[PDB]
């Protein structure tokens, strides 16, 4: 009974891990199992370390498989990504359809969460949702993933030192429980403390400003202090801008962004780089280049 | 610089 | 002195053969950028109205300055890439030629200089060494040549014919074999004009132009770039002669994309910027399958269609054709406008849409009603037997 | 058990929607066939004969399908008739159609016997040349080199006069086709008539006003001077050729440079010694970056393939003049493009040139910044020593080596892991053991995973090299000194190390020294670390003797059966159902 699904999903990854969509009849099914596994979850995932974070991918998979070859693969090393895993790249489908296959296989060795993309009306906008038919002729693995993403968890919190989101601080939300209260179970509003955890950024102007995007704020060194001190966090890392060096520190060592996708869209020549937290929450940073493709 | 919604 | 017909066509020769490579950074030596900034502010600033001596220094002199094989293009291949997004390479020892442009345009653009102190100095052979340089320097570059090329077109009645097949040569290339080159837009405005006062009972190869050319280019995939150009000629066209409307409309309506939302969006746009000026008679020719079509759109799932499409019902005009003939047209749209709207997440069209029917109403209750009607009707049957 | 379906396709063929209509085409084989040939002749034919169809993607499909209908429309006594929709779909505007169209009426013309060819084939390409628009003819042009050699004397006669009209056409894209075709073409004209004919449409085609033109015409020199007596090349194909080498347009310089060797070869071995060598030189001095790394691709190939009689001379007077010039050019992808190709030099001016020559640019190289061309030489060194000294090697190369085995970008880290059991072995173990080995063992603690697993498998690579008695008394200690490394990640690469190590260490070593650390692990706090234990007993499972094996390992391999983190528990259990212990 176990090894009539166990066995197959190991199949479905060596396929994608080999760049070759799964087949729509095959994507609902993979979908329906990661739905089940991820409504189980809280909307602040606390996953104890050792772990490897993560920042945005969008569907660069080349390039995701080269950041696999620097911090090593799964199930063998502890993973979390925040979001943005589809858009702009050229090869967006097999990429989220794999990092999904790989939770709903090594359920407890990777954890992935909401982005400012993971929204239906983004994802036509920006891209994915083409590529889905540009690829399935329909349009249902587009529907298929894009209900996907309302289960996936808006927050991590490691060991409960560090906090992880996509985007980042939001007024609406003081505390962590501020958080769990929250019903994350839907398409990602225009406005409020949910829309805010995926879209808010990190600011020099302090205190809440609006941003220049169209959704969440702009919170300062104030803002993110008060924060970690309340909770009890040591440290916000959050992950939605491209920041050129791969990683940036800002808000004096409290909060810290982190850009996984390599020369992204294809064309601005930055660096990536994920963060490696060890046994004992050790910052180690590791910066790459797109993979010679 | 592609467009705000983000190079 | 009194004999500059000498001081020129050695001053130009200064400036001719010059040539001096802007890509190492050394001889820092002007001459040249001033030696022409005169022979500009010479035949400008009025300082003449009789420099007509024979002499095609000039053109020599440009076509030395300007006519070379343009580099290997700078930006990525072309597949994962969006043609938009490119960085814009510029061209050096542009402060030179910029003037070289600036000069030969303030040349036989201004008057008492004749069409033959040129007519055989400027033979296709100028024409179309020209042309190829449609092709890279951030506009700059090319709005001089669309502008020179505007100008030479509309002034020797000798190259009409060769411009314009010239032109087309290029498109033909741009349109199957490879697909990709940068002056597709810049070219097209220049058509914009050229349509826009053709022979009023217009020539049959012109005919062939639209029908084989204009509307094949809606073709490509980085349409996104010159559409709206695109647009106005295909528009252009309808104005000077309305027969074409048919087949225009039949055209976009079989090209029409389907796995390329902005693409679905322009076209629609471009639709519209059509009906806008369709005329009666012909709205009846197109209509039913043009709304068939419609119909789908607003059952689009991807909101930045469903919403272009339906903008349609804030159009006086069209809005009019619709009801002169609202017997054939309100069937069907209706199974897609009062399509069960209940099952969206775009909390937005569904609003949309019901304005749209409300709309409807006021302009033929009884027809609205009869079709809700027939609608529901239906509707039910296939709710009872298809149930089984 | 019913003929139902198959009568619906032959229906749903004018369905409507294109999606079914496409199928029903898509099938359109297995409708001939329970339609059986005299139908499919006189029925099936002319309804795609006389049926006008727009989707492209249908019909791509249709075209693609014709091509095969020899057998079902009866055999070569009737293949003849899938002429007309072919004849139709060569016409077609989207290119891809057409394309795939002409690709049929090819391997379909060889079912027509000269009898049928010269009567009903033949008239088609004259007609698709004939044509009005330029589609057609563009698809003409493909159609020439298969009948002409069947055809007639007269006939062939017809078919060059008409050849040579698509390739003086008014449009570029017709003489592009044309050109691109016209080597195809010489090659099946009697010998003669290439000289007195193909050779003037190959002038002309050489120097149109087009220059996308004229590059295609370059590639067709290399056909005609392969079919073309030595004698003749310097009075037909060398004035042009040469020409082309010189052109303007940077495109045409490019192919003369691409397509060199290629020439080399077809020209001949004198006429290179004479034009091309210095033609050669005129390429690597470029003005454009492309001409002249496109050269560069073409050193290696070039010299080697020099007549044998001036060879190592040439090299050292024409073209090693250059070569020291491009090593240091500005051009990234000119100093990346040669850095690859350079050292196959190595073995033409011998032992000696090489030290006092070429080593000096692999050392240029070696240390330029541009990964690439670091990169691109690091992977030849394999070689080297077998030119020079293999002590000259470790003496004047292997200091720098020794740096790039530790420089930033990894992939070059990479190359020289890969190179070492080479240098490893070349060198002596002795001298391994005393200046190589830290590098070695650093790698297996890279922060790049790539770099580690790289240099874990390059153990073994090692242990083979060196027995195993060695690999006991300096690797097995430190890999396992790392168990200890508080990182996961580094923790777990001894658990890996053993996983290799084991295949060839002999059952004993494994035995004592390797087992043991492999239990003292399956009691970690990172569950990582654990499953790992579990897939490493499964792998260094067999290698035990079956004692060993349900004595310490089925026992603590059951207590791991019985773990919290599921992984862990998933892989013990599938660590004994191979093992046979359950
Ligand atoms: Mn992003
Ligand atoms: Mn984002």
């Amino acid at each position: 009974d176990e090894k009539v699904f166990t066995k197959e999903l190991d199949q479905w990854i060596e396929q994608l891990n080999e760049c070759k969509q799964l087949s729509e009849s095959q994507v609902k099914s993979l979908c329906e199992k990661a739905k089940e596994i991820l409504t189980k979850e809280s909307n602040v995932q606390e996953v104890r370390c050792p772990v490897t974070v993560c920042g945005d991918v969008h569907g660069q998979f080349h390039d995701l498989m080269e950041l696999f070859r620097i911090g090593g693969k799964s199930p063998d090393t502890n993973y979390l990504f925040m979001g943005d895993y589809v858009d702009r790249g050229y090869y967006s489908v097999e990429t989220v359809t794999l990092l999904v296959a790989l939770k709903v296989r090594y359920r407890e060795r990777i954890t992935i969460l909401r982005g400012n993309h993971e929204s239906r009306q983004i994802t036509q906008v920006y891209g994915f949702y083409d590529e889905c038919l540009r690829k399935y002729g329909n349009a249902n693995v587009w529907k298929y993933f894009t209900d996907l993403f309302d289960y996936l968890p808006l927050t991590a919190l490691v060991d409960g030192q560090i906090f992880c989101l996509h985007g980042g601080l939001s007024p609406s939300i003081d505390t962590l429980d501020h958080i769990r209260a929250l019903d994350r179970l839907q398409e990602v509003p225009h406005e409020g403390p949910m829309c805010d955890l995926l879209w808010s950024d990190p600011d020099d102007r302090g205190g809440w400003g609006i941003s220049p995007r169209g959704a969440g704020y702009t919170f300062g060194q104030d803002i993110s202090e008060t924060f970690n001190h309340a909770n009890g966090l040591t440290l916000v890392s959050r992950a939605h801008q491209l920041v050129m060096e791969g990683y940036n520190w800002c808000h004096d060592r409290n909060v810290v962004t982190i850009f996984s996708a390599p020369n992204y869209c294809y064309r601005c020549g930055n660096q990536a780089a994920i963060m490696e937290l060890d046994d004992t929450l050790k910052y180690s940073f590791l910066q790459f280049d797109p993979a010679p493709r | 610089x592609l467009x705000r919604x983000x190079x | 002195q009194e004999k500059l017909f000498i001081q020129k066509l050695r001053q130009c020769c200064v400036l001719f053969d010059f040539v001096s490579d802007p890509l190492s950074d050394l001889k820092w030596k002007e001459v040249k950028r001033a030696a022409l900034s005169e022979m500009v502010e010479y035949i400008t600033h009025n300082r003449n109205v009789i420099t007509e001596p024979i002499y095609p220094e000039v053109v020599h002199m440009f076509a030395v300055n300007m006519f070379r094989t343009l580099p290997p293009s700078s930006n990525p291949t072309g597949a994962e890439f969006d043609p938009e997004e490119d960085e814009p390479t510029l061209e050096a020892a542009w402060p030179h030629l910029q003037l070289v442009y600036e000069f030969f345009l303030r040349f036989l653009e201004s008057p008492d200089f004749q069409p033959n102190i040129a007519k055989k100095y400027i033979d296709q052979k100028f024409v179309l060494q020209l042309l190829e340089l449609f092709d890279s320097e951030d506009p700059r570059e090319r709005d001089f040549l669309k502008t020179t090329l505007h100008r030479i077109y509309g002034k020797f009645l000798g190259l009409r014919a060769y411009i314009r097949k010239q032109i087309n040569n290029i498109f033909y290339r741009f349109i199957y074999e490879t697909e990709h080159h940068n002056g597709i837009a810049e070219l097209l405005e220049i058509l914009g004009s050229i349509i826009n006062g053709f022979a009023l009972p217009l020539k049959e190869e012109h005919k062939i132009f639209l029908l084989k050319v204009l509307l094949p280019l809606h073709k490509v995939k980085s349409l996104s770039v010159y559409h709206p150009q695109l647009a106005y000629c295909v528009v252009q066209f309808l104005e000077k002669d309305s027969t074409l409307t048919e087949p225009v409309v039949m055209a976009l309506l079989k090209y029409w994309p389907k796995t390329h939302s902005p693409k679905e969006v322009m076209f629609l746009n471009e639709l519209e910027e059509i009906l806008d000026v369709i005329e009666p008679s012909e709205f009846v020719k197109i209509m039913e399958p043009l709304f068939r079509q419609l119909a789908k759109c607003v059952s689009s799932p991807h909101f930045q269609v469903a919403e272009r499409a339906l903008y349609y019902w804030n159009n006086e005009y069209i809005m009019s054709l619709i009801s002169d003939n609202a017997a054939k047209i309100l069937p069907i749209m209706f199974p897609s406008l009062y399509r069960n709207s209940k099952t969206h997440w775009n909390k937005t069209i569904h609003g949309l849409i019901y304005n749209a029917l409300k709309l409807f109403m006021e302009m033929n209750q009884k027809l609205f009603d009869d079709c809700t009607q027939q609608f529901k009707a239906e509707k039910l049957k296939e709710k009872l037997k298809m149930k089984e | 058990d019913s003929l139902y379906p198959i009568a619906v396709l032959i229906d749903e063929l004018r369905n409507e929607d294109v999606q079914l209509r496409l199928n029903s085409i898509k099938k359109l084989s297995t409708i001939a066939l329970a339609l059986g040939v005299e139908r499919t002749r006189s029925e099936l034919l002319p309804f795609l004969t006389d049926t006008i169809y727009d989707e492209d993607e249908v019909l791509l499909a249709l075209a693609e399908q014709l091509g095969t209908f020899t057998t079902l429309v009866g055999g070569p006594e009737y293949v003849h008739c899938l002429l007309p929709p072919l004849e139709s779909l060569a016409t077609v505007e989207e290119t891809v159609v057409r394309d795939k169209a002409v690709e049929s009426l090819r391997a379909i013309s060889h079912e027509h016997s000269p009898s049928d060819l010269e009567a009903h084939f033949v008239p088609l390409v004259k007609r698709l040349a004939g044509g009005d628009w330029f589609t057609s003819r563009t698809s003409a042009c493909g159609l020439f080199s298969v009948c002409y050699p069947r055809v007639s004397s007269a006939v062939k006669a017809e078919l060059r006069q008409y050849f040579r009209n698509l390739c003086s056409d008014d449009t570029p894209m017709v003489r592009r086709a044309a050109a691109s075709k016209l080597g195809e073409f010489a090659k099946v004209l009697e010998l003669d008539n290439v000289k007195s004919e193909i050779i003037p449409m190959f002038s002309n085609l050489a120097s149109d006003e087009q220059d996308s033109v004229r590059l295609l015409a370059v590639e067709a020199c290399v056909n005609i001077a392969q079919l073309l007596p030595q004698e003749d090349l310097e009075a037909l194909v060398m004035p042009t050729l040469r020409q082309a080498a010189e052109d303007k347009s940077w495109r045409v310089r490019y192919m003369v440079a691409d397509k060199f060797t290629e020439l080399q070869k077809a020209v001949g071995p004198e006429i290179t010694k004479t034009d091309l060598v210095p033609a050669f030189q005129n390429l690597m001095k470029d003005c454009e970056a492309e001409v002249r790394a496109a050269a560069s691709h073409k050193v290696k190939e070039f010299c080697e393939n020099l007549s044998a009689d001036c060879r190592e001379n040439v090299i050292m007077s024409q073209i090693l003049p250059c070569i020291k010039e491009l090593v240091s050019d500005a051009n990234q992808h000119v100093k990346s493009a040669l850095a690859s190709v350079i050292m196959g030099l190595s073995p033409i001016l011998g032992k000696d040139n090489t030290i006092e020559h070429l080593l000096p640019l692999f050392l240029a190289q070696l240390k330029d910044e541009c990964p690439e061309v670091r990169l691109n030489i690091i992977s030849n060194l394999d070689c080297v020593n077998e030119v020079i000294g293999i002590r000259q090697l470790s003496q004047s190369l292997l200091p720098a080596i020794v740096e790039l085995a530790e420089d930033a970008k990894w992939r070059v880290r990479l190359a020289i892991i890969e190179y070492m059991p080479l240098l490893a072995g070349q060198l002596g173990v002795e001298f391994f053991d005393e200046k190589l080995n830290s590098l070695c063992m650093a790698w297996l603690v890279d922060h790049v995973y790539a770099i580690r697993e790289a240099a874990t498998s390059n153990l073994k690579k090692l242990v083979e090299k060196f027995g195993k008695e060695w690999a006991h008394a300096t690797i097995i200690p430190k890999v396992l000194a790392m168990s200890g490394d508080p990182n996961y990640l580094h923790r777990m690469t001894t658990l890996f190390c053993i996983n290799v190590l084991s295949e060839v260490c002999g059952q004993d070593i494994t035995t004592k020294h390797m087992l043991p650390t492999v239990l003292r692990m399956a009691g970690d706090p990172v569950a990582n670390v654990r499953f790992n234990v579990a897939k490493s007993l499964q792998k260094i499972g067999p290698i035990l003797d079956n004692s060993t094996l349900q004595s310490e390992v089925k026992p603590i391999l059951e207590k791991l059966t019985q773990d919290q983190d599921v992984d862990v528990k998933y892989f013990a259990q599938e660590a004994l159902t191979v093992l046979s212990l359950a």
